[PDB]
């Protein structure tokens, strides 16, 4: 990149999210956070980062969103609670209202060039969508469809995603899009997703398939401690046999370690993450 | 003389999670203030029935900027449930992956949080645009150190989640904890690996950091005059020494109205009559404690409870942990408070109480502690065995209770979970934003965070930079409060 080139601009709003999708994103190595966000978008409204604040901060979105309609991503960083006529999230005040996620998403979403699901809150509802909860949190294509709204939606989930994930997804769009304009790169992104709306590049494969404790599972060599680094993790919880991401080989935090040698796979990734992942520490 | 403004902030930027923050302005000064967690999820009802070694896991997920903090405190509630004897070893690796977090999580704060309220970015968003007159005072020279130590923090706390990672297996939400210990035994081999990032830490931390905050406040003087509030501060203490449970690096105490006080955890008390939770849960202490969500209660204003000590409200955080354990100052505060300020100085109290608990002591305070834990770190790494066992394997009890105690990078946190059947049958949670940016209590007192808004300057209504400025100092993380 260079600090010339076009920027597309971005809104990333966060819904029943923690945080960690932003600070994923924030780990990403090649190329760093300082040239995604100085070469590669233009990142107009993020709460967690931006100067701006409050009434000033939404409306600079709104007048953004205005001249760039049907051409800005929208990035949603949690799940979107329906109960209670949205009352669970609140992001922002302006003009003496209150704007709910719902309000937000129903206003943004419909004018976005694509939507991107980041983490699995958003993609799947996750964690605060999981049994026990209370606020109707639902996955971002659903809150979409259910309101009639049919702009794209790209899930890049995991709990939270490896950086190498987000940015890689937003880099094969933007060469879609270089070479096909914005609907025929979008259709291209579109017939790369899997059934639940993954890049195969990333979600292609099966964690377990191409494991490297794989021939003791064969074997039934099962470690019976966390600590035993030589068997099998299976009899520990790892759900890597129904799990498709790539950490095998792209491992986390700059290649120092991942799930499967530090403990066990949870499954992160997964649309019923984490109910049908759980109980975490047993098979 | 002017009268009124009521000033509605909503989204506070620039912290973490939901926040508004309503101000009355009069006469260029906030004379009250109303702080409102905007985003809701109940962890405590989501996590009853679960398996209770699932919490380590599912109780991350509060908040990803501190999720070694709640992984902590999830598993020292569960190894005092489950009776689980942490091998010495894994204790120390405990304290390594959490402790680079604390380095991670403060770097975060003050560059990428913070720096901006004294610092121009480059022109292009998300540094652009902000308020007209945002009151940036500093050279066009140390205007471009802080951009510059901006960009290379971004690095070094990347290389901080690094260190996490390697005992910890990946970073946000760590696997690398869980009930009985660490899952991995460190390597001599990857214990080299943690060191060389942490040399290049402790060199930022020393170099940049901590003579940048001295700095920016020297040119900044008057924000050490305001943001007092209470003078109230809890430690709960953290990252323990030894297997005793009674020495920690941070030990507990509370200090209210000018005096040291012992902690007793059984004097917390959670109150809800400003928060969205049904009235009848009002006034639990944690081993008791409901979540009943109630958004459509009268009267109130938030999805944080107001948690009281004995009645108080009290802060937490870097601040409030200095000040109970009164360290020596690092070489270069006490260098930079006699050239900068005039101030002879030794340990951290000797900035005095008015200073100390101040927007711009709040943030001393942070790089303070910061280089303090390059010193426990450096320990640790001396005191580790490599290839001895960190993990002890305990069976699920049928019925059990416990209490997890520890200092997130933000202040006080404990996690409590009662088992029945083998399963969660609760489980509470409180936080250290809980105890910062909480409402009014059922008495009407403010949560620390509104009260130290009392007095903040507003001259220029159109930019009420001040209001926000105050707030950041706590480094908020409202999903922590509310979780
Ligand atoms: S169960 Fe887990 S550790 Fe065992 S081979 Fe499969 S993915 Fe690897
Ligand atoms: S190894 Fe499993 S739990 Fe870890 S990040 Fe990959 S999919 Fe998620
Ligand atoms: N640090 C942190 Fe998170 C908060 N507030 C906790 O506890
Ligand atoms: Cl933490
Ligand atoms: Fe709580
Ligand atoms: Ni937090
Ligand atoms: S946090």
């Amino acid at each position: 990149g260079t600090l010339t080139g076009e920027r597309p601009p971005v809104f990333w709003l966060q819904g029943q999210g923690c945080t960690g999708c932003s600070v994923t994103l924030l780990n990403s190595v090649h190329p760093s956070i300082a040239d995604v966000l100085l070469k590669v978008i233009s990142l107009e409204f993020h709460p967690t980062v931006m100067a701006w604040e409050g009434e000033h901060a939404i409306e600079h979105m709104r007048k953004v969103a205005e001249k760039f309609k049907g051409k800005f991503f929208l990035v949603i960083e949690g799940s979107v609670p329906v109960e209670a006529d949205g009352k669970y999230c609140i992001i922002g005040e302006a003009n003496h209202h209150e704007i709910s996620m719902v309000d937000a998403l129903k206003e943004f979403g419909p004018n976005a060039a694509a939507v991107l699901a980041v983490g699995t809150c958003a993609a799947y509802g996750g964690i605060p969508a999981a049994e026990g909860s209370e606020t109707g949190a639902t996955a971002v294509s659903k809150f979409l469809g259910d309101n009639g709204i049919k702009t794209p939606v790209v899930n890049i989930p995991g709990c939270p995603p490896h950086p190498d994930w987000i940015v890689g997804t937003v880099v094969l769009a933007l060469d879609a899009i270089k070479k096909n304009g914005l609907e025929g790169g979008l259709a291209e992104v579109v017939k790369v997703l899997d059934s639940d709306g993954r890049p195969t590049p990333f979600f292609g494969r099966n964690i377990h398939e191409n494991c490297p404790y794989l021939d003791k599972y064969d074997e039934g060599v099962m470690s019976a401690t966390f600590t035993d680094k030589v068997g099998c993790r299976y009899d520990l919880g790892c759900k890597g046999p129904m799990t498709m991401a790539d950490c095998f080989e792209r491992k986390w935090n700059g290649g120092v370690n991942w799930c499967v040698q530090n403990a066990v796979c949870i499954g992160c990734v997964e649309p019923d993450f984490p109910d049908g992942k759980s109980p975490f520490y047993q098979a | 003389a002017t009268g009124r403004t009521t000033i509605a902030i909503d989204p506070v930027t620039r912290i973490e999670g939901h926040l508004k923050a309503e101000v009355v302005v009069e006469n260029g000064k906030v004379v009250d203030a109303r702080l409102s967690g905007g985003m809701y999820r109940g962890f405590e009802t989501i996590l009853r029935g679960r398996d209770p070694r699932d919490a380590s896991q599912i109780v991350q997920r509060i908040c990803g900027v501190c999720p070694t903090a709640h992984s902590t405190a999830s598993v020292l509630a569960l190894d005092e449930a489950f009776g689980a004897k942490v091998p010495n070893n894994g204790r120390i690796t405990r304290n390594l992956i959490f402790g680079a977090n604390y380095l991670q999580s403060h770097i975060l704060h003050f560059y990428h949080l913070s720096a901006q309220d004294f610092v121009q970015g480059p022109d292009t968003a998300p540094f652009v645009p902000r308020f007209p007159k945002s009151d940036l005072r500093l050279s066009k020279e140390l205007n471009k150190a802080g951009v510059d130590q901006y960009i290379e923090a971004l690095e070094v706390r990347r290389i901080c989640h690094e260190m996490v990672a390697l005992f910890g297996g990946r970073m946000p939400h760590v696997q690398g904890q869980v009930v009985g210990g660490a899952t991995e035994i460190p390597t001599k081999e990857k214990l080299v690996e943690y060191a060389a990032r942490f040399k290049k830490v402790r060199d930022f931390v020393e170099q940049k950091y901590v003579p940048v905050v001295y700095t920016i406040g020297s040119k900044y003087k008057d924000m050490f005059k305001v943001g007092q509030g209470f003078k109230a501060a809890l430690c709960v203490g953290a990252f323990p020494l030894d297997n005793s449970g009674k020495k920690h690096l941070f030990m507990p105490g509370v200090y209210a109205k000018g005096k040291d006080m012992p902690f007793d955890p059984s004097k917390i008390k959670e109150y809800v009559k400003y928060s969205w939770f049904a009235e009848e849960t009002t006034g639990l202490n944690y081993k008791e404690g409901k979540t009943i969500p109630a958004p459509d209660k009268a009267g109130a204003y938030s999805f944080v409870k107001a948690p009281r000590y004995d009645g108080l409200s009290l802060e937490v955080g870097p601040l409030a942990r200095m000040w109970v354990n009164n360290p020596e100052l690092s070489p270069v505060g006490k260098k930079l408070l006699k050239d900068l300020f005039g101030i002879s100085a030794k340990k951290f109290r000797d900035l005095g109480e008015e200073a100390a608990f101040s927007l711009m002591g709040r943030h001393v305070a942070r790089a303070e502690e910061t280089y303090y834990m390059l010193g426990a770190i450096e320990g640790w790494l001396k005191e580790i065995k490599a290839g001895e066992d960190t993990v002890v394997m305990p069976a699920v009890p049928a019925s059990a209770e416990g209490t997890g105690f520890t200092e997130a990078p933000r202040g006080s946190l404990l996690h409590y979970v009662k088992v029945k059947d083998s399963k969660i049958d609760n489980y509470q949670i409180v936080s250290a934003s809980l105890w910062n940016c909480n409402p009014r209590d059922d008495m009407g007192q403010r949560g620390a965070v509104e009260e130290a808004l009392i007095g903040i300057p507003v001259d220029d209504i159109q930019n009420p930079v001040n209001v926000a400025r105050l707030i950041r100092a706590f480094d908020p993380x409202l999903s922590c409060a509310v979780h």
